[PDB]
């Protein structure tokens, strides 16, 4: 019940979001 | 000779002094029965913090159906598939009025005799004072409200005032004598005879015990006594809950919660019957009203104080009354104790102050105070005596829940075999 | 703000209701108080609706009772008994209420001798000349004191000087042996 | 001192309001009680403003109702229903109030037979001849008992003897399925 | 909803009851206040039933007392004393109540000089012209201040201008040294 | 006994006071309710002292308001608003009170159209013909609903039938955004 | 799927309910147990308030192959225990299927408030899937 | 008091429930 | 404060209670 | 016997109370300390509200042989502290013995409620005693 | 904060209190 509180990172795999540049 | 799994849970509860059945299992001749029970036992919420722990006893007896149904059973088994069905006994038309034998009163308001009769047999063979009237109700419906729902009452833990020599104990033995002489040889016999009488009264009131006296033995079938298979006992402790609001700050409530195991080692069932397991929760009878016997004597005599052996071994029993032990003791309740017994044991002490604080499981009134000049009624635990110290008996006075793991080896065709024709 | 979920009296839900009409002849304690019920409910959940005429045939001062039978099942010595009343009287009489306890071998007592009634005073919300209101409770031993009787509890309404006229309201009363579960938004 | 954040009734905020004017003809329970609403709000958040004339055309004694529809979404069996009333009557009639529950296949009941109304008495703050005030609540089963109806709840105002005249005040009522969050200085 | 198990006053159960009848002659504090008791109960559990006639023979304004003896066993300096009253008067006199403490070497005081009475004001529920109701308590030192006296406590009922007439109700009062155990469904 | 440190309303200390004198012309909701303030305080801490003459020049039934401006600094959506009133009227009119909310681009509103006022009913302690008393609170959204207005809150006093005469008392009201620290002997 | 074992203060051992105990019931004679046909009995034969209209066909001497849980009739009306305080099918009529299928209302009684229905949970589902999937860059880029 | 909360499994022994097929 | 809650056993020493036979 | 060390927000160092500090008081000159007679002083010389009628005979320069506990006068009236909030003997009169003996009332102030007096306890007393004592069997048996 | 609750013993050093004999 540690991870269950925090929405995953989806760090595995390639890049999905192209939005024009770096966005925090 | 395969395994049958009879494990199961059980949520139960009852009154203090009364003996309740917590789980029964029907067995068959040839069965190998093993039982490992485990759970926790609690008491309703206490008014104050914890004071003393209650003592819990669990028993498991085996009772041959033959002991219940008598010759009628033998015929049953003999006539086999031609036997006239065994009769059922009646209960009062109320759900709970079968509680003593651990079952809800079924739809038809009657339960198998073996449940009822066994409970009786168990009570009469081990729980009541040997001198008390043998309990002989014929049907669960002949039982009274309290008994039927909570079980019979048992004796308080043994102490000077609850373990007196049987009320009919001889205090003098007369021997006739010719107007001017006495047969010293007869006198000799007279004593001998007395001796047999005493031994009997004091500890051989049951046939089986007399035979043991001779260095012999008796099967449990001899006097139809239920067979005790396992006896467990333990103290019920718990913790206090701290009050934390403006007015409850600095207050406490005792929550007693004790875990326990009750395990019966693999037992061989020689004949069809029932394996009944019962519980009994009691509180040692502490009382702010009881005082040392010697503190109560008005005229202290050499015989009382001295503790001179020569006297202590040759005097007759002493008759005294509850008045001699409790301040508000009932003078009509007489008991026969052994000389200088007060020098063989000390009683618990509670400052008279706790005498009226609700929440302590002490007997705040001399035993038998509300049952009249009747010894038996004082000795048997009166559960009401405790109503005072509980916040609310929503679950009677005590209650518990446990898992009963039962494994039984027996000749039993598989369900597949039963439902399949060819 | 936070909602207050605790109350001194919880009126029965959908059950134990009865409407009383006609005349109601109050009486003095020296006599027999009127128990305006024949259809006396008893889950000790009772809601009696009043739409009658307060009539002074007997005494000019006195009282009447609305009762309900107590469930004596509980092993507990005594439990709480709450009542909630709202009565508007046409004729100024300054009503007054309270909880009462009385036994009777009868299942449906039509009246009870004043000497046999036990009193339990309660916080009376309002006591104007024409309306009395109250919602409170009291502790009462629930077991029959005389072997063989039934135990009744209810609210009694009295007056120092009644006035013939119509009366209308609700006399609700219940013995607490269940607290109605309720939706609490934050749990 | 510390501020008390718990209350028996929380009046709706900025919503569910309606003003009732004109005449209000109270009626006896033997007949059909007036539900002085056609614009019956229902987040079971309701605030009805009164500025009408209490008129005794029908019966001289009786009652009228201010209702609001219950939200039956909650799976909970029953929830709390609070009301807050303040009514000043020009003509001494000794008002009296209480919570009520009644079903109807209709969306906007204009009246309801007295026999179809269920009562729930409440702590009545004041009950003078000219003004009744109360702020309390009661537990009520919220699901429709007869498949296909809508469930209504509200406060009813009755009197043993009404008096033609103006009436003014506010009848607020709400079913608790939300506790309004509030600024608590120490958190 | 949840049942409220705490109360400001708990009326005695089945014990300490007495009925007072006849006349009651109120008196001014400059004189000797009437203690309408000879059968003065004292587990400081007392329930006095009133069905008498308020008679103005002496003064037109004044007061009378209903008392009960305090148990002085407790080593605690002082304990709480609650009272619960409900009185309907036939003649408008605007009653008023409160708790009082007074000592006396006598076991059954028939009256007490006003100068010897100590006062303790209480939340008075209602105070209409014809009915006074209250259920509250106050803190009072329980040990005899003058070696050799008995300590009495009780409620006093006064009026600025009494009116000859019948009075009816109940004056209950108790010193808290025991809280009556009660069935709480959730324990 | 233990002292109760929580209260439904805490009157401002040494600040936000103002005395209102002269005449007060109540009005019907169809018109413009009188805001008897030009020196309208606003730490939403307000104590208004009344010693005026209730004059029925306009309508015979109606109401007047005592208001105070709300501090809209808090990011919290809404906070509690308590009021404490005590008013004795010379002429029987059966007053009635309650909390209200209304916006206005003006800093010192002299009156407010009844249609622009929002109501919040409160537990009214007393409502005799001559005196109304209450000490309670309600939840109110504190941010201006219409960009550019100021938010006012206060208590309104109404009547079904006023009676020309003197009125005297205190109308205190505050928005809770601070709980006054207090000496608690046991901490 | 969340479930509560169907414990009930109203259920009793089959044998406790039989009125006429016969050799075939008690004896537990193998010869019989393996060659008799199924036995038709009703819920009435298992619960005190058992519905007699619900008939079931069980295997002979099955009551000797398993023991049932026990709850003192006292808990029977204490709200807060997830026991079946009413014989299964008590409010669905003489219909077996309706008794067998779990009726969630049977539990409403023991919950302070179903603001989140009867149960509820939260968990992280870590899913990794290998597959033929052009990169987002490839999708959004034309050439 | 771990097992005491959960009704046993009755996993020991042979099959008891024939109901036509697999039923969860 | 373990023993202090439970009244002693008086198991040391000889037999004190003769009551006719075995009594639990 | 349960007792509380007699701490008091009213007691002060003997030397703080002397009006005319003399060589004999301060110096702590041995030659003097060993040959002077006892000194008679009163509770007034030790507590602010000390009773002057209670005289005591102490040993010279004893105040230099021991230091007293200190409690800021503020606790002086806070209920709940087992301090002597009043000079010992304040309510028993000019009588030494009565001041020395512990007056339990002095503590009533700091307890929420003496339902069980001021203190209380519970314990198990395990007693084993060897002695000449015929068995109960021997007593009850005649022959 | 163990010692801080209990007033010292003043056991070090010689005898200070002569009161006629032994006094508990």
């Amino acid at each position: 019940m540690k991870k269950a509180r925090r929405s995953p990172s989806r760090r595995k795999g390639a890049r999905l979001w192209y939005v024009g540049g770096s966005q925090f | 000779r395969e395994i049958v799994d009879l494990s199961h849970l059980a949520f139960d509860c009852g009154m203090l002094g009364r003996l309740k059945t917590v789980s029964w299992t029907p067995v068959i001749a040839g069965d190998s029965f093993e039982l490992d029970a485990v759970g926790a036992l609690r008491l309703s919420p206490l008014r104050r913090g914890l004071a003393i722990d209650s003592k819990v006893d669990f028993f498991t007896f085996y009772i041959p159906h033959r002991h219940v149904y008598g010759d009628q059973w033998i015929q049953f088994m003999r006539d086999g598939v031609n036997a006239q069905p065994l009769p059922s006994v009646t209960c009062n038309r109320y759900p709970d009025h079968a509680g003593y034998v651990g079952t809800i009163v079924p739809a038809n308001n009657r339960i198998p005799k073996f449940l009822h009769q066994s409970y009786l047999n168990i009570y009469n063979n081990y729980f009541r004072a040997p001198w008390m009237p043998e309990r002989t109700e014929a049907n669960p419906s002949n039982l009274n409200e309290d008994d039927a729902r909570y079980g019979f009452r048992c004796c308080h833990l043994k102490n000077i005032w609850s373990a007196p020599l049987p009320p009919e104990t001889k205090l003098a033995e007369e021997m006739g004598i010719e107007s001017n002489s006495i047969d010293i040889m007869g006198l000799q016999a007279a004593y001998a005879q007395l001796h047999t009488e005493q031994e009997r009264t004091y500890f051989m009131q049951r046939y089986r015990d007399v035979i043991s006296s001779f260095g012999g033995s008796t099967s449990y079938d001899a006097d139809n006594r239920p067979l005790l298979v396992m006896h467990t006992d333990f103290w019920a402790s718990g913790y206090d809950v701290d009050g934390t609001d403006q007015s409850s700050l600095g207050q406490f409530s005792g929550r007693v919660q004790q875990t326990f195991k009750h395990s019966v080692p693999r037992f061989f069932v020689p004949e069809h019957g029932v394996m009944m397991t019962l519980a009994l929760i009691r509180f040692p009878p502490i009382s702010p009203l009881e005082h040392h016997y010697l503190a109560g004597k008005s005229q202290l005599t050499y015989t009382d104080l001295a503790g001179d052996p020569a006297l202590i071994g040759n005097l007759p029993p002493r008759e005294i009354s509850y008045r001699d032990l409790f301040r508000d003791g009932r003078s009509g309740i007489k008991i026969k104790v052994a000389e200088s017994i007060w020098y063989r044991t000390h009683p618990d002490y509670v400052n008279f102050k706790y005498h009226d604080l609700h929440g302590f499981p002490f007997l705040d009134d001399a035993p038998g105070t509300s049952t009249g000049d009747n010894l038996q009624e004082a000795i048997l635990v009166r559960h009401q005596d405790y109503d005072a110290c509980f916040q609310s008996q929503q679950l009677l006075q005590w209650n518990k829940q446990a898992r009963y793991n039962v494994s039984v080896y027996r000749h039993m065709p598989t369900v597949r075999d039963s439902i399949m024709t060819s | 703000m936070y909602q207050n979920f605790v109350t001194k009296h919880d009126t029965a839900i959908q059950t134990s209701r009865f409407s009383v009409t006609g005349n109601v002849i109050p009486a003095a304690p020296t006599g027999n108080i009127p128990v305006i019920n024949g259809g006396s409910i008893t889950a000790e959940r009772a809601v009696v609706n009043l739409y009658a005429n307060m009539n002074v045939s007997t005494s000019s001062d006195g009282s009447f009772i609305v009762a309900m039978k107590v469930d004596t099942s509980p092993t507990d010595p005594n439990c709480v008994i709450s009542a909630g009343v709202n009565l508007s009287f046409a004729g100024t009489s300054y009503p007054i209420v309270g909880i009462v306890r009385f036994e009777s071998a009868s299942e449906q007592p039509t009246s009870i001798a004043g000497s046999e009634v036990e009193h339990y005073p309660i916080e009376m919300s309002v006591g104007s000349g024409g309306v009395c209101s109250a919602r409170d409770c009291a502790t009462v031993d629930i077991h029959p004191r005389t072997s063989g009787n039934n135990v009744f509890v209810g609210v009694i309404c009295s007056s120092a000087k009644w006035t013939s006229g119509r009366v209308i309201g609700t006399i609700a009363t219940t013995q607490v042996i269940h607290e109605y579960q309720v939706l609490q938004p934050l749990k």
